[PDB]
């Protein structure tokens, strides 16, 4: 695969500037948390659950195994 | 070049794409670290132990080079599972000659990994040479001849250590190989991104754009490997093989190294000797059968949110089973590892292949 | 040199272009430079003033670029500052 | 030569003020160069 | 109703954040390849901008204003008829392929 | 009216220049432009006079993709240092 041979496009302007010309950490903290906080929200209810479960399973199952092992659970 | 710096790569890609370089630089890592070692290991059973206490104690710099060894053996692990990870959220697995190489080098690193542990011959090297090897015990009428003839006699000893640093210095390279060959596959198609949406319209050169993100990750893998070994070299290992081998006592709480700890939970769930093989072999060559299993119209789970869950919840099972490895086989723990092995087989076979389907239905397509 | 030589005598050729250097010129350098003076700048240039005028404008330094076509393997800006130097 | 060719070969009108001149009138004429791109006028 | 759900769905699959419709994003196989083949100009070029105006988000990490989403009642399978007709011509190939 | 404006801001006597080559002489070209230019207005007043004020260059790139089109074009500069510089040579 090689540049030039890839796909056909047609009628798309691309507009950069020279990494000399700008600079590498614009608004880094003042958008760059937002945006954190943003993905962050989108996907927390798919993939917390699953190890909150575990959290469960894993504090259940111990306790349940000390207590086994005792004269009076 | 064009295996390189004019290669073509999707402008998107992501940290989860850095594993691949990360895995190149872990098999560098072991292979040179490796080498220095056994410059002054000596694989008899009445010097291994000893040689290998000699490089950590009196060769310069032995220490670190052992450490480095131990736990990039570990990091290994880490970035495979990781790899392997992103390829089954992202669809990467639809690259099939790609992908079933990856499963290769997966069991090949998992025998080179568990041949290298033997060579201290401390108590963990020894019993995990006894149970592995006897795996294939359970193959009907040779698997007990195949055991004796893999070890050199009746029981693990001399013959056996001796061949497996032979099998040990030589697989690496072979993996090596094997790898340029799962890299020459996946450039006929260049690499997936986590849109799964073709990106030749949107390709950048690798140099300078991945190169730099490659170096910049392969300085977080360095932090990672030498935080484990200038502050807890020992952390990710087993003070049982601190212990030389003894034939004739097999530790109480025997376990298995942390990344064989899914597997060996799914093995032990199971009160039959075929059985239990079955399952552990089943539990890795399942990867072979993803591609047939998918059945969603789009390739990433990127925009599929039941998919999604229902990932989370295979790797919130694998950490449950990696757990149950590390606990007695006792209750409750016998019960919670049978659900967490049959949860695997049940997201993997039917509970994500159905959630394909559905998301299809709700999108009418 | 002897390229830019030619060029100057054979473009100062006919009334037409003739009259376009002096108002231009006069426009431009407030003044009409004659031939006589083009070969004194032209004679005193040499390879070191090449080569140090060349590194000042090109060596090292931002280009602008324009593209239009079947430009897929045009390279990228990166690539295209890294050749400046 | 040294100058190049008002307009360099390789291998819009739509206005009455662009196409006027485009009109032939006089014989044509080919010309071909070591240093100059070639033309044909007429 | 179904259709509660697949509005919800169609949010929660979230590929009109990126402003593509559901079709800019089916796995490609050769039926698909060969059904995009067939889109006249307009539909391959929209197809193309779309694709690519969501890589660059995808690059950043980014979504579009939330006005710009495609919306799931405007959402319209432009690629069907291509699609459906190429799958149709091979079914007839295997067919006659086993006589 | 932009047009009159624009003409009346910029076509002053002092920002032009009559030329001419030829089989002419210079004293007849003269008296000609004293003739005809004289009228030129030499002062559009203090409020005006149009001075140009120095363009920054950018380094960047601007592509438009037109895989339609048989041929690409390209063209790449840096930037050079203006008429009057004896560089130029
Ligand atoms: C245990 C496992 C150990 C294994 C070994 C380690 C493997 C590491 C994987 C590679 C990750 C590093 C990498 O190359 O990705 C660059 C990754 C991409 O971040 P970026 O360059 O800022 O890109 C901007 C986003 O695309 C645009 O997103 P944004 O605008 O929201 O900004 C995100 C950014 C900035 O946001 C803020 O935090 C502010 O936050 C950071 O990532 C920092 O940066 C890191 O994660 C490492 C930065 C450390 C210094
Ligand atoms: C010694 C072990 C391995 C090495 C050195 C290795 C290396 C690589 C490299 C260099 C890449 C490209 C960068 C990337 O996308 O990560 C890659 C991609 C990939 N590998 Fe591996 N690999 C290894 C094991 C595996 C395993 C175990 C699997 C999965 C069972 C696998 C499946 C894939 C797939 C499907 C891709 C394409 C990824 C995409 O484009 O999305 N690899 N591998
Ligand atoms: C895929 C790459 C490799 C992996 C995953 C790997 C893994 C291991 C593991 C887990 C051990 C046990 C470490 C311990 O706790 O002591 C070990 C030991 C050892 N490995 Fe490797 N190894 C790799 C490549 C190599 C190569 C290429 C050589 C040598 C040519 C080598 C030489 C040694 C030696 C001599 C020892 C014994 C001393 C020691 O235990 O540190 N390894 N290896
Ligand atoms: C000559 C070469 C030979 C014979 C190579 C054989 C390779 C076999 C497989 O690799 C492909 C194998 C390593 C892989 O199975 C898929 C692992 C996940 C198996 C994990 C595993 O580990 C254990 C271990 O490490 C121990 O240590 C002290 C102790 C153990 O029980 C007491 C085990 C154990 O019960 C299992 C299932
Ligand atoms: C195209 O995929 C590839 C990479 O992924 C970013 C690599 O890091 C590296 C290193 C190689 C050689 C490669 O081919």
């Amino acid at each position: 695969r090689q540049f030039g041979h890839l796909t056909r496009v047609r009628h798309v302007i691309t507009y950069s500037l020279s990494p000399f010309e700008q600079r590498a950490f614009p608004h880094y903290f003042s958008k760059g948390i937002p945006n954190v906080l943003r993905r962050t929200r989108a996907c927390i209810l798919r993939v917390a659950p699953p190890f909150v479960a575990f959290y469960l399973v894993y504090t259940w199952g111990t306790q349940e195994f000390e207590k086994s092992k005792r004269k009076n659970p | 070049n064009n295996a390189f710096i004019d290669l073509p790569a999707p402008s998107n890609i992501s940290s989860w794409w850095n594993f691949g370089s990360l895995l190149g630089i872990c098999l560098i890592l072991q292979i040179l670290t490796g080498l220095f070692l056994a410059m002054h290991y000596t694989s008899d059973t009445t010097t291994a132990f000893s040689s290998v206490t000699h490089i950590c104690r009196d060769v310069n710099y032995g220490w670190i080079i052992r450490y480095m060894h131990a736990n990039g053996a570990s990091m290994f692990f880490i970035c495979l599972y990781m790899h392997v990870g992103r390829g089954l959220y992202y669809g990467s697995y639809t690259f099939l000659e790609t992908w079933n190489i990856g499963v290769i080098l997966l069991l090949t690193v998992m025998a080179t990994a568990f041949m290298g542990y033997v060579l201290p011959w401390g108590q963990m090297s020894f019993w995990g040479a006894t149970v592995i090897t006897n795996l294939l015990s359970a193959i009907p009428y040779i698997g007990t001849n195949l055991v004796e003839w893999i070890w050199g006699g009746f029981s693990v000893d001399k013959a056996t250590l001796t061949r497996f640093f032979a099998f040990h210095f030589i697989l690496p390279f072979i993996i090596m190989a094997i790898a340029m060959v799962h890299l020459l596959f996946l450039h006929e198609t260049g690499s997936n991104n986590p849109t799964g949406i073709s990106s030749d319209v949107d390709k950048i050169p690798f140099h300078p754009y991945y190169t730099i993100k490659d170096i910049l990750g392969a300085l977080l893998l360095i932090l990672a490997l030498m935080l484990l070994v200038l502050f807890a070299p020992d952390l990710l290992g087993d003070p049982d093989n601190y212990t030389p081998a003894n034939p004739l006592n097999t530790p109480p709480h025997i376990k298995p190294e942390w990344y064989f700890l899914f597997a060996y939970a799914i093995l032990r769930s199971i009160p039959n000797k075929l059985g239990g093989v079955l399952a552990l072999a089943f539990s890795i060559l399942i990867l072979a059968l993803i591609p047939l299993l998918h059945t969603s119209k789009q390739r990433s789970m990127m925009f599929r949110p039941l998919s999604q869950c229902l990932f989370w919840a295979l790797v919130a099972d694998l950490l449950t089973l990696t757990w149950i490895g590390g606990q007695p086989v006792e209750h409750p723990y016998i019960t919670i590892g049978q659900l967490a092995s049959v949860l695997y087989f049940l997201l993997i076979l039917v509970l994500m292949p159905t959630a394909g389907t559905i998301e299809n239905k709700l999108l009418k397509w | 040199k002897n390229l830019l030589r030619n060029a100057l005598v054979s473009h100062l050729d006919g009334t037409t272009p003739v009259c376009e250097d002096i108002g231009r010129s006069l426009l431009t350098y407030g003044r009409r430079i004659p031939l006589a003076e083009w070969e004194s700048r032209i004679a005193e240039v040499d390879a070191r003033v090449v080569r140090e005028v060349c590194s000042k404008y090109f060596y090292d330094q931002c280009p602008a670029v324009a593209g239009f076509g079947p430009i897929e393997q045009l390279p990228d800006y990166n690539r295209i500052r890294s050749g400046m130097f | 030569a040294a100058v190049p060719a008002t307009s360099e070969s390789p291998v819009s009108v739509l206005c009455r003020e662009s196409l006027r001149g485009q009109a032939a009138g006089r014989p044509l004429v080919a010309s071909v160069s070591l240093n100059v791109p070639a033309s044909v006028r007429y | 109703w179904l259709e509660g759900i697949r509005k919800w769905y169609y949010n929660a699959a979230g590929f009109n954040k990126l402003g593509l419709m559901r079709d800019d994003t089916i796995h490609e196989n050769d039926d698909v390849k060969e059904a995009i083949r067939r889109l006249p100009e307009n539909l391959y070029d929209d197809r193309v901008f779309r694709i690519k105006r969501a890589l660059d988000l995808s690059m950043r990490q980014q979504i579009l204003p939330k006005e710009q989403w495609t919306k799931y009642e405007e959402d319209k399978s432009y690629l069907e008829p291509y699609l459906k007709e190429v799958i149709r011509e091979r079914k007839e190939r295997e067919e006659w392929a086993k006589k | 009216a932009d047009l009159t404006e624009y003409l009346s801001r910029h076509y002053k006597a002092p920002r032009m220049v009559l030329a001419a080559a030829g089989g002419l002489e210079h004293r007849q070209l003269l008296d000609l432009a004293q003739k005809h230019f004289s009228g030129l207005s030499g002062t559009y007043d203090e409020d005006a006079v149009p001075t140009l004020s120095p363009c920054r260059f950018t380094g960047s790139q601007i592509c438009h993709r037109e895989d339609g089109l048989p041929l690409a074009h390209v063209a790449i500069a840096v930037e050079g240092p203006g008429w009057a510089h004896p560089d130029n040579v």
